[PDB]
């Protein structure tokens, strides 16, 4: 799952 | 210390030209030494911090995926060693970083912004410790991140309102920490269920509609994949 | 060294793992290990060793680059020549540990003329690198006898479609464009290397054909660059 | 700069 791209 | 005899302000220049030579090693290193001068970041630096080591750890974890892949498929000691050589570095680096948080940048951040940012940063670099530790030390690792996230959580409830970019973002990653590491999947449909409503309910407060907008529909894309 | 204690076939199967996962600075370190238990690199390993380096050297000098335009703009405090000179010394150890490398371990008189040809042919190239960052005379000498040599080998002892000779040429070529100020050289050496490989493709398996006619493609997009 | 061999 992805998290905060930046 | 290879940066402590360098001027703040020059560290911060070269880690500005380091990004833009794409020497994210090298901005880092600049970071960390601006850090250690002992004075609070502004916003922008912050983001440089973040920005020169997301970049170092993002290229151990995806080489540590690469490896860890191969591992598994595989299963001489080749592919194991090199994993772990590639694995102890990636805790080195995260090491650093809780470092510079625990001294002291969490302690010293002057407003509640910046501690949220640097707690959500420690519960991130504990979880990228966790994706790699085993037994009773990840159970150590995550019991650390849970605590950092949390920590900002309580902070952000009572400083930031529900749309602030920072808090979205914080809750988006705690949740994320809550179902690929912690094994909570329902913990992480309700934070970030909870997060989407409470910030929908002032969206049309806003100018910020695109940042909050944003980051809203990266905890929906969690939600429809877990749900 | 760190190598020392390991076997060179561990090294070997390191540098694969290292490549595939893109960490190339390994890779380089694994690949210099290999060379330093004295055999003889097969053609696979040689590609390997090359492809380590390339990827190194290849992110110093578009950082170098990257820098010294800013510096070249700046000069219509000291932060940006210093930074642009760290890059650069970084830069220049690397072609010295290469060039090391093929001086003490794998240029030889006895070799085949494959083997001959690509370190000869490597040694220019990291001389040409050197020369980028130099202000000169001598290392473009060393560069033009290193390719000069290889030239003459790989006229003697291979056809003119064999795919190392054609990459010889090529970068013979960009050398004497871009470093010797000789851009009528560079376009008479492509113009006949292109046309003596035309004439012998009739002789090749469609395997062979085309890895010589990638190579003269990449000549002619030079030519027609240049012309 | 003129390409080199890409390798
Ligand atoms: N992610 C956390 C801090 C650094 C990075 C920010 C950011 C980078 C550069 C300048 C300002 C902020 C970032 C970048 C892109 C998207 C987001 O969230 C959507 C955050
Ligand atoms: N360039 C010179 C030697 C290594 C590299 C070769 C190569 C790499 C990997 C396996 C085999 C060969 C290479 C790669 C891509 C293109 C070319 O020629 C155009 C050469
Ligand atoms: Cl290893
Ligand atoms: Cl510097
Ligand atoms: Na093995
Ligand atoms: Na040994
Ligand atoms: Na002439
Ligand atoms: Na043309």
């Amino acid at each position: 799952t992805p998290s905060l791209p930046g | 210390g290879a940066m402590g005899s360098m001027e703040r302000a020059s560290l911060i220049q070269k880690a500005k030209l380091a990004e833009q030579a794409e020497r994210y090693e090298d901005m880092a290193a600049f970071m960390k030494g601006a850090v250690e001068k002992g004075e609070e970041l502004s916003c922008e630096e912050r983001n440089l911090l973040s920005v020169a080591y997301k970049n170092v750890v993002g290229g151990q974890r995806a080489a540590w995926r690469v490896l860890s892949s191969i591992e598994q498929k595989s299963n001489g000691p080749e592919v194991r060693e090199y994993r772990e050589k590639v694995e102890t570095e990636l805790q080195g680096v995260c090491d650093t970083v809780l470092g510079l948080l625990d001294s002291h940048l969490i302690k010293e951040a002057g407003d509640a912004e910046s501690r949220v940012f640097y707690l959500k940063m420690k519960g991130d670099y504990y979880r990228y410790l966790a994706e790699v530790a085993t037994g009773d030390d990840k159970k150590r690792i995550i019991d650390s991140a849970r605590s950092a996230y949390q920590e900002a959580m309580d902070i952000s409830k009572k400083e930031m309102p529900p749309t602030n970019p920072i808090r979205l973002g914080l809750a988006l990653n705690f949740s994320v920490f809550h179902y690929e590491i912690a094994n909570s999947p329902e913990e992480a449909i309700s934070l970030a269920k909870t997060t989407f409503d409470e910030a929908m309910a002032d969206l049309h407060t806003l100018s910020s509609y695109k940042d909050s907008t944003l980051i809203m529909q990266l905890l929906r894309d969690n939600l429809t994949l877990w749900t």
